[PDB]
């Protein structure tokens, strides 16, 4: 058997390799990018917003983010995805973004997820899968997002029924506001100090 | 064959979180310890990419960025194979680099060392492993690079890396290192790994039979990510 | 103090003439042994060079080529001691050196190597060792070079180096290494020395307290020339 | 005590470091050759030229050469000349130069140097000390150059009938020769074979 | 010679500043990490002491305070060089030194021990290092000293000590202990201090050859503070 | 090479070595103080006085504390000082003193100092640098005194400028009062907490 | 795939040409050094044999010349496998042996030894490696041979061997000798190879496992030959 | 990794593996041999004869020798040729020989070589790679033979203009002769001595 090889921080300069655009490089004709709504993409489409904060409350401004989520019917784009369901064809599941080097926002434009299954016949509350890289983060910081108007659904959800403190599982629950006709769900992560996000190892 | 949840993470073979030594992961890193979850789709699950987006030349950083001329420096060829800690090859995994120029400079804007610019050069690649896991680009090796953790702090010539392959669980960035550079003993970031052979399993090694002739060098450098077991009795991801 | 010969040059501290491994040596070596002889004031009298002559640039590879810009490559800087065998040191030796870029391209009529040249570094440089017999310039670490001995043969990076000092038996060219290339095991030059610890003389070694913040890195190299004995009977040489 | 740091060849590219000008890199403004004759130096003007010869009888079209020498009274430009003697001081006494790439020709412009008190009481019959430098050379081949219009100096030299092998004698004799009013030393090299150059280990 | 920056402090040869099992250090550590910074003419300067304003018995800790008698205990005279890393002497520093009498006991307010006083004895001393960076005074060999950390601690022997030098940035305070006092392998304040070969660097050394007959025991003790590294060639500071 | 001798901490009685008259300890005739103004001595006198705060929130009452500065011109009477210009002749430079047993309150008499030039010909603002010893603190720890009527050169200076957290850089800005004529600056050190005062690694 | 050159011969894995106490390689050895050259079309092909053309008992010495019975001797299988020097098997690959026979007497006009000469032997078989690379024959184990280098030289039982495989590259002539032959140790021929590890390499040994009850031995010989780099960025080839 | 098995010496009896009627072994239905032409060959026939010569000027009369060679259109009969072209169906490329036991003459009957591409775009004059083995020759010895009868193509060969020392690039040249009729190319090879035949590395 072999070790996995060990975690490093991706640094202050993980743009170059996984946002060139952003460190001003043009390089590639295709670009990855925040943006997981195609034109036939199917679903409510919402905004996902907020900002890193360190210790000291400030924001991070070089903090690198990625999502990973099903389809609206709660479907992995995924080989791996043992559902037998249909996914929606046009969509990848996955985005990433850098928080603005000046404000530190940053922002996903997608789809509100479909409910998955959980394990032994459960049901999950629709999520959103979400890491964290930076300088000073050693080992990506593995989060979930849950949905402020789901209350039912998350009340009975097993992950988060599955941290013992309460009143920490409502660091996982982004709040819907409606910015001028568009659904945006504002989650700040706060990695350390009072109302510190929780992270999970898995 | 039903695939069950990926191995779990051993935690004394990765860095800690808060590693002083390392002074910006001090007000970067959580007070509290991660919740283990037991593993569910979301886990398991990870999104495909497609050879079809990419350039050819997304795995030529000599070229992929050469304007009126090569970029200055020593020519390398970087390659190796991506497994998981089973030993299966990991197929289709995307793999982005990027890296510092000869002078140990990077194309960044908050990047200012003194160290020249190399107006051929980018630092960015990209490339999906093949069915064996096999992964293969070419660069300049870079040059050592100095920055403020204590004044004169300099880190090893290395190439920074990420992984996005079968499973989330599996996602991962890491950097390697060269065969011999003398300042591997002293990166306070290598040392933020607890042990000796982990530090190991980040350098590349001379491939002294791979050099092409009047060309260029080449370095070996494989990769383990974690491995999904096998399910043969109840299966309680669904 | 009345100063005698040089002590005998040691052969089995320097590499033979014919060392076939070294392709050129063989039809570039005598065939017959030197003959030794007794030195006279011919060989222990040598030219003085006068540091008037010296331009302010002459020690420094970084600048003294620059025209639109600084080269491109690891900014380091060399220093040292000169001292004869007897540890005593050597005033005011002319130190030449001369080395490829970053690319392990030379700036050469003769070389037409693929790794690029670079329009702002020439690769030679000058300084006159001082009282203490100490010596610093500062330049570009030069890339390791390929070459055709064997057709896959590579150096390992390496500044070529001459001395002229006090006495014409002390004249000597060689080379000075990086401390841990891992080339360095495999250089048929370096393997025509026949000692290990010899090998280990050509060594320049990682001089991290002297490093520049933000700046430059450091190597320290040593150099030892043929000594005097002094003479406190009959004085042969005239 | 210390071990002498062992020699390496200069290699092929050994005119970037030592004359620069022929590798066609300007870079200081006094650049040193193969000139040792200043306006006011004492002597007779000559120059000294050859060819190398490898042991296929081709020339090296790669070597560096430098010469040492005394002035016109025999006395050595350097502190270590313990003659009691001024010494012409319009002279250097030593020069580089490197061989053509092409033709392999090189040579010198110098004056004929006076004889040099050797060991013991003795005199040296008049000569030049030449060192030779190049690729396939490992350490500098030393060698020396006499006339041999000194027949009689040269029969009483010391350094000369200390080879026992007579015949090798002349290897060290250049030829005297007047191109147009101008006296030409002609001292040709050969580094292995037949007639080769007698080398010294001094 | 002009000389640049201190070589930056290596913070793995000192103690860190929170270490438990040192329990005050727990409130008096900051959280953050220290801010380093490129040095200026503020970390390079320091002020001067004329010898002067000094007593002749300043460094005789047997004699400056002995109003009645001699104090009572071990007759020791420590002396040694201070040096800075590169090993140049260190002249006309200011030495300031202070410890418990031969009962363990300090000549403070805060000090309640049962151990007794000596009414000849104060503990405090000072002296300016000379040309050669060495210094020299006599005084009581303390006893160990109980104190509450666990409620059973003892410290060995020692004398505490402070320099004050040519640049603000060698600002340093430490002690010593005398060899072979086995408390030294339990004290937990010896013990914030990573490795072994620093704590080792605190141990004066038994120096026999210079006892002074039917009259004092004679200790070896030298200090290395921070050196300056030279500068030739952009000099920064200013 | 030699390693630095490593720190160890001050301890409690730190002011038997120091500073004796504290511990009652009269030894010496002339005694080194917190005083740095001489009858002669050039510039405005300022007094600087705080308390220094553990994690707790409550003062060291064991803590000694000293200070080096500049002249009122910004020159340092040190033989290290580079600027080539005179001195005022009648300032040390420098001061020590301990807080009150009972208290905890320090204080120094100084003179408030000019400017002095940074690196790379930039400017620094006014400023003295300060360093804290006591039992606990196993190395001493440096920090500088900047002063809030120095709006100006303090946006500007290189130091400050270099804490790339902002809302730290107010911690090292001492407040300007005026007790009965005097100009007092008071300047209280946190070591650990919110508000905790910025200390460097000189 | 997209094959490139094979990779370089190297030249300290294999015997000088030059090798004085091998008498008669004193006038066939070159005096100059070998000129080596970049690859092309006509260095990386090789003709194809095809096995119709081979009989029944060509790779069978003990029935391949036998007319009235079997010859005399040891019977012995030797198999093995031919790879190249990254591991992949050689396919199809032509191997030729010779050998004396069971008296150490070879089938030849120019050997005049005393040992006998056996009616049923005559020393030579062929066969062509599997896909695999692996290769069988059965002979009669030959005896030691005696020979005039010295007058009294012998050398250790052995079987000639030669391959012609996928690049004239790999062009190559040696020798098999037995596990445990005492004469290895003196063989003037096997001493012209430098290292002892490549000494061992033509070493066949016992396999037990494999001998065949009241028949025959086994020896397990394997052969490694150069191999060819993957090209993934310019080919030059042609 | 692995390294190359050594080589080591055919020896003498060479012939009993390779060229077994030599030897006056006849165990093989289909034997190797010297004849490269079949009846349906294209090109012109050509013999090639020499001897090979040893340190003495002495004929090695137990040396083995192989070539091998392109069809007469420049295409190599094996996998590995990728000219995308089809190659002569009558013809192996490759042929053996030994020399004659009393003279020492050896000869191949074949077809004279179209040129080859050489490497980046280049053209390669006609030649054919020929390999020695023999008693006292430790590893195999390449060689190439090139045509006089071809100096235009000779004078741009990359290889032949890839050896510096001008004058050894004859010793590769055989010469064109016409024997009652037939092509034949005369080649001697030396191994030592003067007019010592180029060996590669290949
Ligand atoms: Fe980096
Ligand atoms: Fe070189
Ligand atoms: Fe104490
Ligand atoms: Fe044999």
């Amino acid at each position: 058997e072999l070790k996995e090889t060990p975690s490093q921080t991706g640094g202050p300069y993980v743009h170059i390799g996984l946002l060139p655009k952003q460190a001003n490089i043009e390089v590639f004709e295709h670009n990855l990018d925040n943006n997981l709504v195609q034109d036939n993409t199917q679903g409510q489409r919402i905004r996902l917003e907020g900002q890193v904060f360190d210790g000291l409350g400030l924001p991070l401004r070089d903090v690198l983010i990625e999502i990973w989520q099903a389809d609206t019917n709660g479907v992995y784009p995924s080989q791996a995805d043992t559902q037998g369901k249909q996914v929606d064809p046009n969509f990848l599941g996955w985005g990433r973004t850098g928080a603005d080097f000046g404000t530190g926002f940053w922002s996903f434009n997608t789809i509100k997820p479909g409910a998955v299954p959980g394990r032994k016949g459960s049901t999950q509350a629709p999520h959103i899968s979400l890491i964290i890289f930076a300088r000073g983060i050693n080992i990506g910081l593995h989060t979930r997002v849950y949905f402020d108007d789901e209350a039912e659904a998350n009340a009975k959800d097993p992950v988060l029924n599955s941290i013992e403190w309460a009143t920490r599982r409502q660091t996982l629950v982004a709040k819907r506001e409606e910015r001028d006709g568009e659904v945006v769900y504002r989650f700040d992560i706060r990695i350390q100090g009072e109302n510190e996000t929780v992270f999970f190892d898995i | 064959i039903i695939w069950g949840a990926y191995a779990q993470r051993n935690t004394e073979d990765h860095p800690p979180a808060y590693a002083p030594g390392y002074k910006t992961s001090v007000l970067r890193s959580p007070k509290n310890a991660l919740i283990s979850i037991a593993e569910t789709l979301s886990e398991v699950t990870a999104p495909h990419f497609s050879a079809d987006k990419f350039g050819p030349k997304d795995n030529d950083l000599i070229l992929n960025y050469a304007k009126d001329g090569l970029p200055i420096g020593e020519r390398v060829i970087v390659h190796g194979y991506v497994r998981d800690q089973f030993g299966r090859p990991v197929k289709n995994a995307l793999v982005e680099v990027w890296q510092a120029n000869a002078s140990g400079r990077y194309r960044h804007p908050n990047d200012q060392y003194i160290g020249a610019m190399d107006p051929n050069f980018g630092g960015c690649g990209r490339m999906l492993t093949d069915d064996n896991g096999y992964y293969v680009f070419r660069t300049i090796k870079p040059g050592p690079y100095p920055w403020r953790n204590r004044i004169n702090e300099w880190s090893p010539a290395h190439i920074h890396f990420s992984l996005i392959a079968d499973g989330w669980a599996q996602r991962l960035i890491s950097q390697f290192y060269f065969e011999g550079d003398t300042l591997i003993d002293s990166c306070p970031i290598l040392k933020t790994i607890p042990s000796e052979q982990q530090r190991r399993a980040l350098i590349a090694l001379e491939d002294k039979s791979n050099f092409i002739e009047a060309d260029s060098r080449c370095y070996r450098f494989d990769i383990t990510l974690r491995g999904r077991r096998a399910t043969y009795f109840e299966n309680d991801l669904t």
